[PDB]
């Protein structure tokens, strides 16, 4: 019984660090680079004006 | 003698520096550092520490004159250091000597104009560089340069300059690089060709 | 002949497309085509240097004739079209003939002054209409316009007008389009009933 839980635990925990490995380093730049694209167009537009 | 701020009293030539700053604190000293006479960069945050070192410079240091400047402080550093005249006395002599007598200070509220703030900066540096002629030491204490930074950008603001970046105006960094210009080993002018040195230590609150 | 650069030459009626446009990489010919005739936009950032794409459209195509017009680049350019034409040849009904014969050049390199560009404009595509009346086909590439669009943008700035969109002119959208009207295949006026077509090939530079 140990071993099985064991093994089926280790599923587990792999898939799930893969999974926020995967957020962490894909989700969070694109979104803090579009941050500095979008308050850099708007102080653009705010000079011109 | 009267001598306008903005420009540098000439000096015969500037020598590389070739001497470490002494620190009390022995961490920072044998890691990380500072030559007599350069340029060095402390953050500033509410509560972090900030007189930690100040005081450990002001007390423990090679150096042999202070100046202490600012915009937008308080009073409460100024009767911290009133304190600091009996209490952080250095007993070169085995005695009580006031660190007044080794220091000079300037200090300014937000109630004080602008152009007071953007200036005393510039001052500092014009008394480091009347002490640092008579073949002495100096260290700077250019506290709170981000306030600099706004009083600067309320007088462009006042002027009606382009804002360049951020709402800075477009000479800030120009502004800087001439400010840390003014530092190093020299020696200057006379006939005992005495030397002497300036350091800049500014703070900095993102 | 005298002819004003900034009036259409007249012709008898417009018709549409009928025969592609030779293009040597088989990409932009088997998925994104263009036809004898039409228009073409090649927006893209420095460093891909598609230059040297209108370079490939210039050496190799079916057309008759190529006229290339510069729009401040460099003389680099000029260089290696003017060394590499002469050396390249081709035949079609017998002799073979240096395709530096069946080419034109306007060069007008960045040092050049600023208001000759919008005229270099104007002559490319009152050369380019010239030949069309001759009954033949004729692909002009035309480089760096948004050099042309600043051009404007400065001899209005410094005519004090007022920006209407980025700093750049009111009208740049109209003479843009006006610029690329001078185009198409149409049938010539004339008793030997000849049939004419131009074809342009914009480069825009984001």
């Amino acid at each position: 019984s140990l071993q099985t839980s064991f093994v089926t635990l280790d599923e587990a925990i792999k898939i799930t660090n893969r999974r926020v490995n995967a957020i962490e380093h894909v989700i969070i730049p694109r979104i803090e680079r579009t941050l500095a694209y979008i308050i850099t167009e708007l102080d653009e537009r705010e000079r011109e004006e | 003698q009267v001598w306008p701020v903005r420009q540098v009293r000439p000096v015969t030539e500037k020598l590389p520096a070739n001497h470490p700053l002494l620190t009390g604190q022995r961490v920072l000293d044998a890691l990380f550092p500072c030559v007599q006479g350069g340029t060095t960069a402390i953050p500033g945050a509410f509560g972090c520490g900030k007189t930690v070192i100040s005081q450990s410079l002001s007390k423990y240091s090679n150096s042999d004159v202070i100046i202490y400047v600012g915009c937008g402080e308080r009073g409460n550093e100024m009767s911290e250091v009133l304190r600091d005249f009996p209490e952080l006395t250095m007993e070169v002599d085995g005695k009580v000597e006031s660190i007044m007598k080794r220091t000079a200070l300037v200090a300014n509220t937000s109630n004080m104009p602008v152009a007071a703030r953007e200036a005393s900066i510039y001052t500092g540096i014009t008394l480091s560089e009347y002490f640092r002629d008579m073949g002495y030491h100096v260290s700077m204490m250019a506290d709170s340069t981000s306030r600099w930074a706004e009083a600067l950008r309320e007088i462009s603001g006042r002027l009606a300059e382009m804002p360049a970046d951020s709402g800075y105006p477009a000479y800030l960094g120009a502004r800087l690089a001439s400010f840390y210009e003014r530092a190093g080993r020299v020696k200057c002018l006379g006939n005992p060709e005495r030397e002497g040195s300036v350091s800049i230590v500014g703070a900095v609150s993102p």
